[PDB]
Parts: C-alpha cells; structure tokens; sequence
C-alpha cells in the first residue's frame, strides 16, 4: 500500500493450508475497498460479499 | 488477570484514572489480579491497530481486551476477529464500529460483539406491526449484502405465525434509479406499510423518488432496519417527518456502565475458570515473533463465556456470538427533525408507549388529514358488546374491531390505563359497511363520563357532550331522536325504527 | 465413528450417495461403507472433486465417479488471464470524469477510495475471450462462471476420464463405464422393498378391536352365509387411560378396513407390519408448547415417515389436503347430527335450525375434541359462539360420546352419516335427526412420493365399477333392522 497499488493479486503458497493467505490480504485490502483477484483458492466462504467486501476470483 | 481497554478518545477523553478506579472499595470481589492497563485510542489504521495490539501483547501478560472505538469504519470489526484468529486472547467490543454484527466468525477464535442481529431486529419489527393491527405490507429491497437472509427470514416467520398476515408482493430493484422496472414496481403498491431495507444513500434516493409518486402521506408507514438509522444528527431532507426504525440503545446505557459490565463479565468468567480447576492461562509469547502451533490442552475460557449473570443483567452471548438480551429501543422522527424515543424491549414485551398511534404530519407541504373520524359509542346491551383480547395470538378475534376505552383502576385512584380491547354488536357492523363504501379511517373510543346524554345544568354529558364540544365527530350508538337533541346537534335520517313500549306480562 | 449414519442409511430405498466433505472424513466413510458392504450392486456413487485426491485415493472402492476442473493447479495460464482482464478494466475506467488516486500509505489516511467501489462495479462485467483458459466473464455474485470439468471414472486404480461438461452440455465419451462390482447396466435407484407398514385407529364397524385370545388366534367366526371372517393381529397400544404401563399388547383386528386391505393386498401382492396408533387422532394440528404448526395423532405419525399407507376413515379436508395425495373416494358420507329418540317435539334441521344456531344452557352438544369437524368449523368463521361451546364441552371419542348422550349428559352428536345410521340400526334407541352437509367422500391420502397412488386409484376405481364394495356393504354393515 506504500506504492498506491490499484488491484492486488493473490495465490496459494507452495505448501497448502486450505485458507492461509487470502484471509489476511482480503481483510487488509478490504479496509480501503481495493479489489483483489484470486487465482487458485476455491473454497466456498469467500464468495460472500458481506464478510469479504471486495474479492473476485477466477476459478469457480 | 491483567486486561486492557481502548477508549473512544471523543466523548470522555479525560481522567484515565477515573476508568481505572472502577469499583473502588469492591468491584466484583477482585479474586487475584484484577487490574486495568487501559490505554488511549486515536485515528485507527490497520497498521497502527496491529502495531499497538502486538506491542501491548508483548507487555504485562495481557488478557481479554474490551474495545470502545467511536468512529464507524465498518470493516474494523472484521480486522479484530483476525487478531483473535491468530493469538488466543479473547476480545470483545462494546461501542461504535465494533458494534455492528458480522455473522459467521471463524470457529477457532473468540470475539463477541454487543449489537443487534438481523433476526432480532426483524422480530421486533413484526411485533411492532402486530401490536397496532396492521396485518398488510409490501417490502422493497435493493441488491445489498444480506438481503437473502432477510427475505428468507421474513418469509419463514409469516407462514409459521397464526396472526394471519396479508403479506403482499416483495420487490427487488434489479437496476438502481433506472426507472425501467423500478418505477412500475413502485407504482404497483396498493398497501400502506412498506418494509424497505437498503443502504443509507440508497434509502434516501428511493424515498426522494417515491415522494413525488404520492406514496407518502398521512397514512403511509415506512419501517427500515437499524442500518438505515445511521448518524444521530444527519437527518436528510428526503426523510419524511415520522418514520419508525429500531436501533441499539444510545440515549441510555452510558459508556461507563457498559465498560464496568464488561470488566465484571471477564472477571466472573476468570473466577469460574479458576474454580473449575487451578490452571491459569498463559498469554502468547509474541505475535511479532516466530510461527505458532496449537498447544492449548483445552479451550481456556471460551466455554466459560455463556451462562453468566451480573447483578440482574442476564447477558448470555449465543453460540453465533452476540448477546441474547439486547437493549433495543424503537425510535421515531419528531416534528422538529429530531429523533425521539418510544418503547423499550426488556424481556420479550414491546412495552409500547402509545395506546393509539398519533397521526403525525408527514410533511409541511402535504394534504391535510381529512379522512379520519374519531367515532364514539356507549356500552349498551344489544348495540355494542365489549370483550377482551384472547391470549392466543393476542391481537383480537377475527370477527370484530378493536375499540379503545378508558378504565379507572378501583374508584379513588384515577389510573387511566387506556386498555386495548375489541368489541362487536349491531351499530359497529353498519359502521364497517359504511366505512367500506366511503373509504374513511377511524380510531373510535368509548365514552368516559356518564351514559347516553342529558342537559344537566346546561352542560351535556356522554356522547352529546363530546360532539357538542367538537371533541369527536360521529356518535354511532343507540341514540334516540329528540327535538332538543336535534336543536343542539344535527342528526341523520333513521334506519331502525323504535319508540316507547310497555313491558307488562302475565305472572302465570 | 460414523457407523450409526451408515446403518441408518442401509435400510432405505434410494441407492445414490453424494459424499462431499474433507479428505479424511471421506476416508472414514469409505472404511465404514466397506465394512457394512454398502459398495455392492445397484450403488452408483458420486463424489466431490477433493474426495478423490490425496490420501483418499488409496481406500476408495472401485466404481466411483469423480469430477475435476481442467486448468486446475496451474498458475501461468491463470496469471496471464488475470493480467489481461485487469489491464482491460483499467484502460476502460481511466476515461472517466472525476478520478482520484489510490490512498498512498496505510498509516494515517483511513477513508474509502470511492473510485474503488466504482472500479469493482465496472470490473464485475468485462468479457475478454483472448486468453488460454476459455472465455472469462464474472457472474453477478462475484465469481467465475462457464467453466468446464472432466469426469474421471475409477477403473482398477487407473483413473480413466470419460465425457466432458462444457456447461449444461454434458457430452459423453466411448467407454464401458464400470459400476462398483463390475456390472454393465444403468443399475437402479429407488427400490420397492414391499415390507410397507399400516397404522390404523379403532372406530366404527370399519375397525373391530378386542384383546387377542390366548390361543394365539382371536377366534374362528362366520357371517350370515357362514363365511369365515378374515382377521389379522395388530400390535397397537392398550393404555388408553393416561398413566398406565403401556405395553402395546396385540389385539383382535377384524374390521372392514382390514377387508379392503386384504383385497388390495391380493390386488398388489405385498406384506404389512400392522400396528395401531398410540394417541389416535384424525390429524387435528395444533401449536407446540410456546413455539410452528404441529400435527398430531394418525396424520402426525403418517407425515413423520412412520406410516406408509393410512387406509382408515380419512374424511377429505383441505387442512390435510395441503400436502397429501388423496386416492379416489371409496366412500360417500356426510356430516349429520344425532339425538336420543323420545320414548309435539320437532326434528332439528341441523345448523340450519336457528335454535341449533344459538346455543342454550339446556342444549349441551359436543362431538369430539379430535376430528375434522372442529377444523372445518374453524375454517368457516360465522358461528364462533357455537364453536366455543363445542371446544369448551369437547369429548375425546365417540364411544363415551354415545354413552353420555344415552344418559342425556350431552344433547347432540354430529358425525359421519354412515356411523350414526349403523349405530341407530343395531341399538335403535336414538334417532337420525338433521340433514346431511359438508359431504366429504372418504379418500386415501399419501405422501407426495409413492409408487402406488396411481395403482391404488385404478384398483379402487375398478372395484367400484364392478361393484365389489357393494357386496362387502351387504355382508358387513347393512344386515340388520328393528
């Protein structure tokens, strides 16, 4: 955020932990309503624009 | 048992020792180490918030933190859960931004708000609907998060109730302020009570659009959820004078009381946990440090949070994570563009503060209320028969009309509890038939002093005294036509004939 | 331990499982179904994508069907597609009127970048079919729509993919898709399992109930033409008095509904598990204690998956008809009143009589607390005083009702016309005052799913057309006069 980004990308780490990273980045960038994109995280809670504000992913 | 409290820095930004001096002689018993390490807040940012909490955590073995933010950044609540996600330190917020509910939290963390859920607000709404005999409504919803739960709940409750609601069409504005289907949707509303649910700006826009369509007037009752009731001093120009929206208590339940209650809750929970077994919970090593692994032998104080009392207060946070007995008070806009307060909600009762709803001026530029007649009657045998509301679905029987009345408790005491009861008979049937064909509303009440009418000392008592004083139009009841009565007050043409009769019969 | 769930699932008709959960839970359920021999014939199985990956793929039985997204654990393709979409959206937005800058620094400035919500709104809808994943178009909820899956079918620990789902367009592939066990067919789902049970209630000549004789069989009786009477042994309760030590001792079961049931059984070749109803009610639904509409008695048991068919006196009511499939009416009886015949007085013309319209203290009438009479009365809100009197003097059955009206404890009795006529034909002490109204043809209702509704309807229609019921009426009820 120190470089005034416009849309962050997010992807799973090499070692799996189901949720891991999308939750922190989603919350933090959702403070300022900066839309983010998912790339692999296909788990169902995220598709709820009331606990995650702004989150668009690219896998059903 | 050292805990910390972050204040709001706005209302009571002074005397940190005053907060630190809670329960000076004896707060709740002070079992082992009841001490406050409360700090001060400021403009909150996720970096600053995380930094302050992590710094404090690597301090004097901090315990459950009470949060009292004053600003409304909405998402802040979520952030709080995140901290409780990855540091097993229970946390609860009371006032401000960490007050609006968030619903499903992570089952591996503890964080309990103190606001009102959607379901409780909807239930109080339907209760305020049924307590005034308004069993017809049509609701319009925008596309905003949470509409699915609201619609599903309102659909589930209506058909599981025996009140007999006439719930009409629901409306969902697919496109906002486009008037393609929104305009015709708004037009096809034949009811009088509308349960709008939307965002503040969306609600303002919708009300502004609908005002010019005539959907507002002396009989047009909007009710909106607490979300629409936002700032207490930002009433817009599109808000009609008089509308009902439930909200959390703000005029009462001062901040100090909430803080003291929360500290007492935490102390009692810690005492119960210690009494269960003597194994104190150790704080986390360092949030800023290395990675963390699950090492708690059992849930330290999560199960020790439900079923807790404190000097009458019965706060009993549910498994979802909110209070089961919220202090909800329904408010209504006054005639001076200020929020009034009417009716609390203590155990389950509405405890409303108006026997009859006052017809409020919808606007300074609106048609006058020229279709309401305050009819009156007198209790006779064959004309009107009074009764009381039955306990089952306590509104009234589905075969008559509610007639308010004045009852004096005992004789010496002039306790005028205007009881709500419903009555039938003969004249009321004709009144209903007439009102159907002449489309006028009525809030009728029984006569108080005397019966029938008489020119006693040149002043009339009964229904005649009411009409002769321009206090109540219409006096429907068993009234006999008389020349003096006709001279004083006008009559209409008769419908049922009668006269003087002699009641003498045969003994055998 | 999930043995209970599998055990409960075993005794069921449908033969299709849709397991969808975590990998370890899938392994546990696989072990359970292996132990309980659930993986046998006619058990086509469907499984979620995760449940055939990792440690789960070592214990699953041969025969399952699995599905999976094609471009899955890949990142280069997804990165390329996402960058394309984001660039397209930014270039589209930047030609607007009032655009701010992203908030520099995450300490301090703590406001809402309004162009952020605008950006999300515009980015929500932007088709871009120029990337190696397929055309990409986000849906309304904020996800990815129009993907394609591959349906791999397990075959001797060799995942062989067949068919492709390209969106509402499932197109198969040439391969003999084995089913668990090695069979080559389209197995089967629903199963008949003709051990369906009858639950009934004792009343009228329709049902004849008495304690069974200790010889194992009730008795060896006959009829007018010396024909032995068919009987069964139901196992209903014998504790009609509250507080008794209920034992459900079997009793005699030799009514008329048993004759109909036996005729239908010889029409359909099935078995039964007859037993009476504990409480006993036509289904007068009520409200639970300080909490949704609650049914009761025979109807409540029937809806609660207990009774399969409910052949009994079942006067058709819209309260029952909301969720039930009635069969063809096998009876035509109305609602009629009955009073004790005097040893000048006028016959009361039912509710049409104004005297019966206005209750009086000397006119104490009551039918029952549990029947369709009360539920019909509640529907027609015109005579609430009579309904209140009926409720405040309600009885619990018809035997004590007729006993009470025998000694003038009550003053009237409204019931089915046939029941009253039969009662007054044998013990001709009372009369048959009143007319018939609310004529409801007795039906046979079922749950919304049943493979016998059409069959029972056609069978009862054929029996009515050939007059088989008339012979039973002659030989069972209309046989005496005084």
């Amino acid at each position: 955020i120190s470089s005034q980004v416009y849309a962050i990308l997010v992807s799973h780490p090499p070692t799996p932990n189901d949720h891991f990273t999308p939750t922190p980045v989603s919350y933090t960038a959702g403070f300022y309503r900066i839309p983010v994109l998912g790339l692999t995280t296909r788990m169902s809670i995220y598709s709820d624009k009331s606990i995650h504000l702004s989150f668009l992913r690219t896998v059903p | 048992l050292n805990i910390a409290v972050m204040l709001g820095h706005s209302h009571d930004v002074t005397e940190r020792e005053l907060r630190t001096l809670w329960g000076p002689e004896q707060a709740a018993g002070l079992p082992l180490d009841v001490n406050v390490v409360a700090l001060l807040m400021n403009r909150t940012d996720p970096k600053s918030l995380i930094t302050h909490v992590c710094d404090l955590m690597s301090g004097a073995r901090i315990h459950g933190l009470v949060f009292g933010d004053d600003t409304d950044q909405e998402a802040v609540a979520q952030m709080l859960d995140f901290i409780s996600s990855h540091t097993f330190v229970p946390i609860l917020g009371i006032h401000g931004g960490a007050s609006m509910i968030m619903a499903d939290k992570d089952p591996t963390s503890t964080f309990f708000q103190f606001g009102a859920s959607i379901q409780q607000q909807a239930t109080v709404m339907l209760k305020i609907m049924q307590d005034y005999d308004w069993h017809v409504f049509s609701l319009v919803t925008t596309i905003f998060p949470g509409y699915r739960e609201f619609i599903s709940f309102v659909k589930t409750t209506v058909d599981n109730s025996f009140v007999g609601w006439d719930m009409q069409n629901v409306i969902t504005l697919d496109t906002s302020f486009e008037d393609a289907k929104t305009q015709v949707q708004l037009k096809k509303i034949h009811s009088s009570v509308i349960l709008l649910y939307c965002s503040k700006d969306e609600a303002v826009l919708i009300l502004s659009e609908a005002r010019s369509l005539g959907l507002t007037g002396y009989d047009f009752f909007w009710i909106v959820p607490s979300l629409v009731s936002g700032n207490t001093e930002l009433i817009p120009k599109e808000f009609p004078s008089g509308l009902i929206s439930v909200s959390y208590d703000d005029w009462d339940y001062s901040l100090e009381a909430r803080v003291r209650d929360g500290i007492g809750i935490l102390t009692t929970a810690a005492s119960s946990m210690l009494e269960k077994f003597s194994y104190i919970p150790e704080a986390k090593a360092s949030c800023y440090g290395q990675m963390e692994r699950p090492e708690v032998p059992m849930h330290t104080l999560h199960p020790f949070m439900v079923n807790v009392t404190w000097d009458g207060k019965d706060l009993s946070f549910t498994e979802e994570g909110y209070q089961v007995h919220p202090r909800l008070v329904v408010i209504v806009l006054n005639k001076d563009r200020e929020w009034e307060k009417v009716g609390k909600w203590e155990n389950h009762t509405l405890s409303l503060r108006h026997a009859v709803w006052p017809r409020y001026k919808s606007f300074s530029d609106c048609e006058p209320d020229d279709n309401h007649l305050s009819i009156v009657t007198l209790e006779e045998a064959p004309f009107v028969i009074v009764e009381d509301i039955d306990p089952l679905t306590e509104t009234c029987v589905r075969n008559t009309v509610p007639c308010r009345k004045f009852v004096k408790i005992n004789n010496s005491t002039n306790e005028g509890m205007n009881v709500k009861k419903c009555c039938k008979g003969f004249c009321i049937d004709i009144l209903k038939k007439l009102s159907r064909t002449v489309k006028f509303t009525y809030d009728l009440y029984l006569v108080t002093n005397g019966k029938h009418g008489k020119k006693v000392n040149n002043v009339w008592n009964g229904m005649i005294g009411e009409v002769v004083y321009q206090r109540a139009v219409m006096a429907v009841g068993s009234l006999t036509i008389n020349e003096e009565r006709s001279e004083v007050v006008d009559f209409s043409v008769p419908f049922v004939e009668t006269g003087i009769s002699v009641m003498v019969s045969r003994s055998n | 331990n999930v043995t209970a769930l599998l055990m409960e699932a075993k005794e069921l008709e449908a033969r299709v499982i849709i397991l969808s959960a975590s990998e370890d839970d899938a392994a546990t359920v696989y072990r359970a179904a292996a132990m309980l021999n659930m993986t046998g014939s006619g058990y086509v199985w469907l499984v979620g994508e995760r449940e055939i990956s990792g440690n789960a793929l070592r214990y699953a039985p041969d025969g399952i069907l699995g599905l999976q997204l094609i471009n899955g654990k890949n990142e280069s393709a997804h990165i390329s597609d996402a960058v394309g979409v984001v660039a397209q959206a930014v270039h589209e937005l930047l030609e607007k009127e009032n655009i701010t800058d992203p908030p520099r620094g995450c300490v301090g400035n703590t406001n809402i970048w309004k162009t952020g919500p605008l950006f999300k709104r515009v980015l929500m809808s932007s088709k871009y079919a120029d990337g190696v994943t397929g055309r990409v178009e986000f849906n309304e909820d904020g996800d990815r729509k129009f993907a394609n899956y591959s349906i791999m079918n397990l075959q001797n620990r060799k995942l062989v993919q067949v068919g492709i789902y390209n969106g509402t367009h499932v197109i198969p592939n040439d391969r003999k898709i084995i089913w668990p066990g090695g069979e080559t067919e389209k197995p089967r789902g629903y199963q008949m399992s003709t051990r369906l049970k009858i639950v009934t209630i004792h009343q009228e000549p329709f049902v004849y109930v008495k304690p069974t004789l200790s010889d194992g069989t009730c008795k060896e009786e006959f009829t007018v033409n010396g024909d032995p009477v068919k009987k069964v042994i139901c196992t209903g309760p014998n504790d009609t008095s509250p507080g008794s030590p209920r034992h459900t001792v079997p009793q005699c079961c030799y009514g008329f509904c048993i004759d109909l049931l036996i005729k239908l059984a010889r029409t359909m070749n099935f078995t039964y598990e007859v037993h009476l109803v504990a409480d006993g009610k036509f289904g007068t639904q009520e409200r639970v204690n300080n909490s949704k509409k609650e049914w009761n008695g025979m109807m409540g048991e029937l809806l609660s998956g207990q009774a399969d068919m409910i052949v009994a006196p079942l006067t058709i009511n819209n309260e029952r008809a909301q969720y039930i499939e009635f069969s063809k009416p096998f009876k035509y009886q109305g609602l009629t009143i009955l009073v004790k015949k005097e040893i000048p007085e006028e016959r009361i013309t039912g509710i049409n009589d104004p005297r019966l319209r206005n209750p009086s203290d000397k006119f104490i009438y009551a039918t029952v607390k549990q029947s369709s009479v009360d539920i019909y009365f509640r529907r027609q809100v015109e005579l609430s005083t009579m309904y209140r009197h009926m409720e405040k003097h309600n009885y619990e059955s018809a035997a004590e009702a007729i006993q009470a009206v025998r000694d003038n404890k009550l003053h009237a009795f409204i019931w089915d016309s046939a029941v009253l006529e039969f009662e007054a034909s044998q013990k001709c002490d009372l009369v048959t005052t009143g007319e018939l109204f609310f004529r409801s043809g007795f039906g046979i209702g079922m749950r919304k799913d049943s493979p016998w509704k059409q069959n029972v309807s056609l069978s009862i229609l054929k029996s009515h057309e050939n007059g088989f019921m008339e012979d039973l009426d002659k030989t069972w009820v209309r046989y005496q006069e005084c």
